[PDB]
């Protein structure tokens, strides 16, 4: 049984970081493609990071570019999201999804529940 | 039949102009329904997996299927072909970033299809790229489209953008009276008037009424452009207190098939106001409600076709169409347009709804 | 001289179909759009009406799929085709043309379902 669990969200002040982590448990993410979603209030659920697994590169959405950084640790069957200078906007459900292809694209195979980020002014 | 493309192209691109009319009420819109499948079938083969089906399920066919790319070479010879250069004029082009890694073998592919391939710029130096863009769209419409990528409609982050720019000034069969031209008030939305040109002419018109299932009538006229093969269909309430939204929100190219079919021949003097329109449409909400999501949403997009080495999504798919009815000088009971009206541009032949738009202060 | 007969009507056992008719004359049949209607001490209330040309129709909300509006504007007629009929519907159901602001009605068709 395939299972991604996100950790690390919580309430802090604007201006600040988190990091958020997402344990896989019946499979690696190895040569998968990941990346971080996001669903706020009143929005879609839109993409915030990608790590294609074609080179290992990483994308990263406009809002988010220069202040998120994805990574993957394959030693820890681990990927993060470090989230920098946060801004009441970054506000949503975060969640992690791996898909078995080159690029990031729907559809995605497996994905995690998710963890609440807060961000307060 | 080579003829059944084109009613699926037309009936996917008059189901977009609802969506456009539905957003831009009050508004001028000039619209191209052929416009807006016939590159949105060449998005089709940049696509792949759920992107591709949503765009395959909204217009009805696969551009990968045998006969459709041919059909659709035979279809744009057809509507380009009887010397219409000076009167309509087209492009088509994707723009994708320069430096990306393109799947090797795909744009003969693309190639053999529609004879075009997708274009290449670096949209980091933002100016040039916009430039590049512009010059390309102006150049390919006898440089009547111009600026269709506006300051700030893309960036450095830009990937992949989709443009569609048409133009149209073609000559009535039978042209208005340049003496008959003269100045009427227009009913306007808000109930307000303005004074506007309005050309006259008295002849024989194709006409039929229709009404709408709630029991309001409409007046439709067929006005035949020189060559018959092209026709411009007016509709309009007969009534000025029903808006136009009655009429497109139910609008359907089989439906303006239909109109053409119970038309006869009256005497009639018809006013009409000249009008002169430029519309640029951003067809990402339109798109958007007809099931095409993915290719707009970045890390959903599927564009492995076109690349599976990184990701892409279309940062921009824009139309900007310009139409022009004048008197096409060469050298009795009335139906007064002066209230919005709506518009259709026709290839009679083949059923295809080129152009479609709605007049609400010419 | 205006007249519009209805015919088809009849009882029904639930889930059972029901072909509708009304026969026009007097007016001009090809530029009036056409319904049908239903009543039972209540108002009447919109089932379905359809466009002179085009076939562009409507339908009220508890018709769902299920009813279907038709006319032949040469035998100038308009058409029901009832099918899933249910206790709902039992009423007695009147047709109607209109070119605004000018209505016509008729008689009336009682469909009753057990
Ligand atoms: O398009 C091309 N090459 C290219 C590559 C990168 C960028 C750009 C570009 C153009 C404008 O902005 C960027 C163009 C091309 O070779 N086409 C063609 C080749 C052969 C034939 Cl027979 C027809 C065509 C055509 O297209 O009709």
């Amino acid at each position: 049984q395939v299972q991604l669990v996100e950790s690390g969200g919580g309430l802090v002040q604007a201006g600040g970081s988190l990091r958020l982590s997402c344990a896989a448990s019946g499979f690696t993410f190895d040569d998968y493609s990941i990346a971080w979603f996001r669903q706020a209030p009143g929005k879609e659920r839109e993409g915030v990071s990608c790590i294609s697994s074609s080179d290992g590169s990483a994308y990263y959405a406009d809002s988010v570019k220069g202040r998120f950084t994805i990574s993957s640790d394959n030693a820890k069957n681990t990927v993060y999201l470090q989230m920098n200078s946060l801004k009441p906007e970054d506000t949503a459900v975060y969640y992690c999804a791996a898909v078995w292809a080159r690029v990031c694209r729907n559809p995605y195979d497996y994905w995690g529940q998710g963890t609440q980020v807060t961000v307060s002014s | 039949p080579p003829s059944y493309v084109a009613h699926l192209a037309s009936d996917f691109g008059v189901r977009v102009f609802q969506q456009v009319a539905q957003a831009s009420k009050d508004r001028n819109v000039v619209f191209s329904p052929y416009g807006v499948a016939s590159v949105l079938a060449m998005l089709q083969l940049t696509t792949g997996g759920e992107t591709q089906q949503q765009i395959q399920a909204a217009m009805g066919f696969k551009i990968d299927d045998k006969g459709m790319a041919p059909a659709l070479r035979h279809l744009y010879k057809e509507l380009m072909g009887p010397w219409n250069k000076d009167e309509i004029s087209t492009t088509d082009a994707i723009f994708v970033q320069r430096d990306l890694k393109l799947v090797q073998g795909f744009m003969p592919h693309f190639f053999r299809l529609f004879r075009s391939t997708v274009k290449q710029v670096d949209f980091s130096e933002v100016e040039r790229a916009r430039f590049i863009i512009n010059d390309w769209v102006k150049t390919h419409t006898k440089g009547m489209i111009s600026n269709l990528l506006g300051k700030g409609a893309v960036d450095q982050l830009t990937r992949l953008v989709l443009v569609n720019a048409l133009y149209f000034n073609g000559q009535f069969k039978t042209p208005f009276p340049d003496s008959s031209t003269h100045r009427r008030l227009f009913h306007k939305s808000d109930g307000s008037t303005v004074s506007v040109p309005m050309m006259a002419q008295t002849n024989k018109f194709n006409y039929t009424e229709f009404t709408t299932p709630d029991g309001h009538y409409y007046d439709i006229l067929e006005l035949p452009y020189h060559g018959d093969t092209l026709s411009m269909f007016i509709a309009a309430p007969y009534e000025k207190e029903v808006p136009l939204s009655a009429l497109t929100n139910i609008l359907s190219a089989q439906l303006i098939s239909h109109w053409k079919g119970n038309m006869t021949r009256l005497p009639r003097l018809l006013v009409l106001p000249k009008f002169s329109l430029e519309t640029e449409v951003d067809l990402r909400k339109p798109l958007e409600n007809l099931g095409m999501t993915d290719m707009f949403r970045q890390f959903q997009a599927d564009f492995t076709s076109l690349s599976d080495q990184e990701p892409l999504h279309v940062a921009q798919a824009l139309q900007k169409v310009k139409i022009e009815v004048n008197e096409s000088g060469t050298v009795p009971e009335e139906i007064i347009m002066d209230r919005p009206f709506l518009f259709v541009v026709r290839h009679n032949p083949t059923g295809t709804v080129l152009f479609m738009g709605q007049v609400m202060e010419p | 001289q205006v007249q519009l007969v209805e015919s088809g009507g009849g009882l029904v056992q639930p889930g059972g179909r029901l072909r509708l008719s009304c026969a026009a004359s007097g007016f001009t049949f090809r530029t009036y759009a056409m319904q049908w209607y239903r009543q039972s001490g209540t108002e009447r209330e919109l089932v379905a009406a359809i466009s002179n040309i085009g076939g562009v129709t409507d339908y009220g909300d508890s018709v769902k799929g299920r009813f279907t509006i038709s006319r032949d504007n040469a035998k100038t007629t308009v058409y029901l085709e009832m099918n899933s009929l249910k206790p709902e519907d039992t009423a007695t159901y009147y047709c109607s043309a209109v070119r605004l602001p000018q209505r016509y009605w008729g008689r009336g068709t009682q469909v009753t379902v057990s």
